[PDB]
């Protein structure tokens, strides 16, 4: 379990326009925290949900090509939907994002979370 | 326009 | 709907699972004011926040202590960057206060560390 891995996760129950249902998501917490998650067997890690709707890819979102990741179809990661989840919610590991996709996700996270300064 | 992007990102279908 | 960055609001994180933050807890707005302003003009939207917990017994580097003196919190709480989460604005109950600028920058650094940002 390391950063940039894509796992399937259970975001349910959810409310409003939040990411819902069982979705792929990208590990964005640093490998340090994730390592201690693995040591505890329980814990929280932070991930970015993915969505199928590729009609428009917004600046805070990053496009993942199913070729690169082992995803079933081309999807976009939504930094504006970022959220930390208990490791109970990790169902299965789908794949890994490319290093370029990861860099753009870092950059999208700075944009959405205002981490420029 | 980035706010247009946000409104549409939220409202567009996810599931 | 009047959410802006660094503000402390009471929010309903429940339902929750595992070691996640639960119940109705204070939380700090960490999403950028463009998205938040757009939530206000819409009246609906999603924003990102960092929960705080009252259990300040031990504070980790990715956590920042917030002081009840100025923040409008009733007791000193610690913000947990590892509990970061995006929330529909349904979940906002009431506006508590604002974090100090020192606390805000320090949470920025805790978030950069936790998310491996640079």
């Amino acid at each position: 379990m390391r950063r940039g891995e894509i796992w399937q996760v259970d975001l349910d129950p959810a409310r409003g326009s939040e990411a819902n249902n069982q979705r792929p998501a990208v590990v964005v917490s640093n490998d340090r925290a994730n390592a201690t998650a693995t040591r505890l067997g329980r814990g929280v890690i932070t991930v970015v949900p993915v969505t199928s709707n590729i009609a428009k890819v917004y600046p805070f979102q990053v496009l993942l090509s199913a070729t690169t990741t082992g995803l079933q179809v081309d999807c976009k990661a939504q930094a504006e939907q970022i959220r930390s989840i208990a490791t109970e919610r990790l169902l299965r590991p789908i794949g890994r994002v490319s290093a370029a996709e990861l860099a753009q996700l870092d950059e999208a996270l700075k944009l959405h979370l205002d981490l420029w300064s | 326009t980035l706010e247009d992007d946000y409104a549409n990102a939220w409202q567009e279908w996810s599931a």
